[PDB]
C-alpha cells in the first residue's frame, strides 16, 4: 500500500516528467515502479535501490541533471538533497586514495539522514576504486539497505537513437563499462580489478538500466 | 569457461531416515563462489535452505531445517554436501545448489536473485 514517501517521491516525478518531456515513457514507468517498491519494502530491506542511468554524448546535460533529480526526488520526503559524487573528478587517481574519497562520502551522507546518492560518471572512476560498490551494492550484505543509488555512465557513442530495445542499451553498457575498467585499472593497487570481481559488480549494479535522451533546453548546462 | 553445477545423491527414503546430498563443481575453483541449497515441490515457491560463504566460516540455514541439516564445502575437492538428517515429507522436493561469486570470504546468500549459477537438481522424496 501507498505511504506519504511514495506520494511526495511521485510530486517530484510527475514534476520531472513535466519539465523533461523528451524522454522515452519507459524511463519514468520503470524508474518509478522500481523505486517505489524499494520506499514502500518492509522492514528489514534485503537491498538498497540501484538504478543505471546510461546516455551518449548527445545526452550529456539530460544524463546529469535527470540522475540528480531523480535521487533528489527519492530523498524529497525526507527534505535532504542526494548524496553527489562525480568520477570526473577521481580519474587521474590513485585508485586505492579514491576509494577511500567515495567511502568516506557516502558513509558519512548516509550515516547522517541522507538516503540517496548520485554517482555521476561511474565510468571514470580508477577501475580498482570502483570495488567499494560491493559495500553499497551487494545483493544482500551491502551497508545501507535502506537508501537509493543511482549511478551513471557516459557512453562514448555520439547517439543512441530512439530504436534500441533495453536488452541492447544493457548489453552496451556492460561492454563499455568492461573497455574502461581494464582500460584505467592499476594491478598494482591494494584494491585492484579481476574479470569475476568486474562481472560481480556488474552483476550488482545492472539490476534496472535505462537510456536517457537529449534535451535541448539543457544545452544552458543549468537543470530544470 | 562459466562454472557448472551437478548435484547427486539424491533419492527416496522414508520419514527419519537421512540423505547426503553433494554439488560436484567444474569449469572454476568452487572456492571462488558462495553456495547455497535451494528446494522447490510442484506448485510451490522456491524454497532457501543452506548458504556457505567461499572460506566455509559463515553459514546459514533455513528455521524449518536448523539443526537437522548442515550445510559443508570441500574446496580442494570442489565439491559442496548437504547432510539432510531426521527427514520429514516436509522436505520433499527437487534440491538445487546455486553458486555466485562474491569478494567477501564470509559473505553468504540467502535469496536465490542472488545467485548466478544453478545445478539441474536432484528429487528428495521423504514417504510418510
Amino acid at each position: 500500500v501507498e505511504t506519504t514517501a511514495v506520494q511526495e517521491f511521485q510530486n517530484q516525478m510527475n514534476q520531472l516528467k513535466n519539465k523533461y518531456q523528451g524522454q522515452d515513457e519507459k524511463l519514468w514507468k520503470r524508474s518509478q515502479t522500481f523505486l517505489e517498491k524499494h520506499l514502500n519494502s518492509s522492514h528489514p530491506r534485503s537491498q538498497p535501490a540501484i538504478l543505471l542511468l546510461t546516455a551518449a554524448r548527445d545526452a550529456e546535460e539530460a544524463l546529469r541533471c535527470l540522475s540528480e533529480q531523480i535521487a533528489d526526488a527519492y530523498s524529497s520526503f525526507r527534505s535532504v538533497r542526494a548524496i553527489r559524487i562525480d568520477g570526473t573528478d577521481k580519474a587521474t587517481q590513485d585508485s586505492d586514495t579514491v576509494k577511500l574519497e567515495v567511502d568516506q562520502e557516502l558513509s558519512n551522507g548516509f550515516k547522517n539522514g541522507q538516503n540517496a546518492a548520485v554517482v555521476h560518471r561511474f565510468e571514470s572512476f580508477p577501475a580498482g576504486s570502483t570495488l567499494i560498490f560491493y559495500k553499497y551494492c551487494d545483493h544482500e550484505n551491502a551497508a545501507f539497505k535502506d537508501v537509493a543509488l543511482v549511478l551513471t555512465v557516459l557512453l562514448e557513442e555520439e547517439t543512441l537513437g530512439t530504436s534500441l530495445g533495453l536488452k541492447e542499451v544493457e548489453e552496451k553498457v556492460r561492454d563499455f563499462l568492461k573497455v574502461k575498467f581494464t582500460n584505467s585499472n592499476t594491478p598494482n593497487s591494494y584494491n585492484h580489478m579481476d574479470p569475476d570481481k568486474l562481472n560481480g559488480l556488474w552483476s550488482r549494479i545492472s539490476h534496472l538500466v535505462l537510456p536517457v535522451q537529449p534535451e535541448n533546453a539543457l544545452k544552458r548546462g543549468i537543470c530544470l | 569457461m562459466q562454472v557448472q553445477l551437478v548435484e547427486s545423491g539424491g533419492g527416496l527414503v522414508q520419514a527419519g531416515g537421512s540423505l547426503r546430498l553433494s554439488c560436484a563443481a567444474s569449469g572454476r575453483t568452487l572456492s571462488s563462489y558462495a553456495v547455497g541449497w535451494f528446494r522447490q515441490a510442484p506448485g510451490l515457491e522456491r524454497e532457501f535452505v543452506a548458504t556457505i560463504s567461499r572460506s566455509g566460516g559463515s553459514t546459514h540455514y533455513a528455521d524449518s531445517v536448523k539443526g537437522r541439516f548442515t550445510i559443508s564445502r570441500d574446496n580442494a575437492k570442489n565439491t559442496v554436501y548437504l547432510q539432510m538428517n531426521s527427514l520429514k515429507p516436509e522436505d520433499t522436493a527437487v534440491y538445487y545448489c546455486a553458486a555466485t561469486f562474491t569478494p567477501d570470504g564470509s559473505w553468504y546468500y540467502t535469496r536465490g536473485s542472488s545467485y548466478d549459477y544453478w545445478g539441474q537438481g536432484t528429487q528428495v522424496t521423504v514417504s510418510s
